[PDB]
Parts: structure tokens; sequence; C-alpha cells
């Protein structure tokens, strides 16, 4: 588990978050 | 019914998918000029809270637009699109691993130069630390990060040595827009 794919773990989380909002629930 | 035919096709979304999603569009949509604004999508209140909404926003407009059209709106969601056994099985859709890398990869790279420098990585850090760290451990940490995914030694990540600090990475997925679905 390195640091790279902590930081782009959360990374991508908080983008599929985000364009999951844009699209509403 | 919108011209949801050619967008159909650039962007491989189910008919009621694009219906949901102009639908929902067309709620975002206010003054209703067929078109949204960082205004309009800004509205979106969990996305302002979210570290990256700013970036994620920005990322509908091209260059330097300031309005997206709904075949812009859905061009971006189509990275999201959940992958198909027909998909893979002809053009390469928006998508595609290499595609869902390009845009978190953009994301990270705000001067679109290529390469993620220490301070892009560092922004993108100070952005996701929940406990109080210290200016200091983040340089520390984006040093380290680009330091262990930088392979060329050239201090920064292009977006091969990106796309490699990910090969065990479940991207496909952790980029899929599940409700869709
Ligand atoms: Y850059
Ligand atoms: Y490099």
């Amino acid at each position: 588990r390195s640091i790279n794919e902590e930081i782009h773990t959360q990374f991508l989380d908080h983008l599929l978050t985000g364009i999951e909002d844009i699209c509403g629930h | 019914i919108p011209d949801g035919d050619s967008i159909r096709r650039e962007t491989g979304f189910s008919q009621a998918s694009l219906l949901r999603l102009h639908h929902r569009f067309r709620a975002l949509d206010r003054n209703k000029k067929g078109y949204l604004s960082r205004m309009d999508l800004q509205q979106i209140g969990a996305l302002a809270v979210n570290p990256l909404g700013d970036r994620i926003i920005e990322s509908f407009f091209p260059d330097g637009s300031q309005r997206v059209d709904f075949p812009g709106f859905v061009r971006v969601l189509a990275h999201f699109r959940p992958v198909e056994d027909e998909d893979t099985e002809k053009p390469e859709p928006l998508n595609s691993r290499r595609n869902k890398l390009h845009y978190a990869f953009q994301l990270y790279d705000l001067d679109r130069d290529g390469k993620i420098s220490r301070h892009e990585m560092l922004q993108v850090l100070r952005l996701m630390v929940g406990v109080q760290v210290t200016e200091e451990q983040l340089e520390n940490i984006a040093d380290r990060t680009v330091q262990e995914a930088d392979e060329d030694g050239d201090g920064a990540v292009s977006f091969v040595e990106f796309t490699k600090s990910l090969e065990k990475m479940d991207v496909e997925q952790k980029m899929s827009i599940r409700i869709l679905k």
C-alpha cells in the first residue's frame, strides 16, 4: 500500500463522490 | 427529446441514463438558457464541502469557457460511466481506464503541463488532510509521494508514471458512478 495508492485512493474517492453529487441522488 | 443521439454515441450512456441526466441537468439550470455556470454547479451543497469540488467544478469548463452545454456536462460524467462488458469486447470510450486516469491526472496537474510538480501534489494534499498537519509534514509527504512515483527523476509525475503508480489499483471501480446503475 504505497504512499501514492493511499493519496490517490482518497482522491478518487473524493472525486467520485463529487461526481455522484453532480448527478444527484 | 434532446440532441441525445450523437451524445449517447460519444458517451456510451444508455437511453434512460441521459434522461436521468438531462432531468438532473435541467434541475441544475436556473435561468434556463440551456447551459450551466460555475454559479449553477456551485449550488450543489454537498460538492462545496468536497475538498475537490472546485477542481471537479472547473473540469466542466474547457480552456476558458464559463458555461457547460448539456453534451459537455455529460462528456465529463461519461468518464465515470460504469464499464460494460460490451465496452471491452472500436473507438476508445471516455470511461476506459486510460481516460479515467487522464481525468484524475488533469485534476492534480492544474497548469496542464503534463506533469505533477511537488507543489501540485502539495495543493491536493492540503485539501485532504483531516488532522492539522504541519506545512512541513506535507512538503515531506508531497516530496516522498512524488519521489516514490517519480521514475525518470525529473522531479515531477508524468501521466505514465502516474498510470504506473496505480497498476495494482482498482481504478475502473473507484471511478465508476454507482447510483447510475
Ligand atoms: Y503541472
Ligand atoms: Y517524472
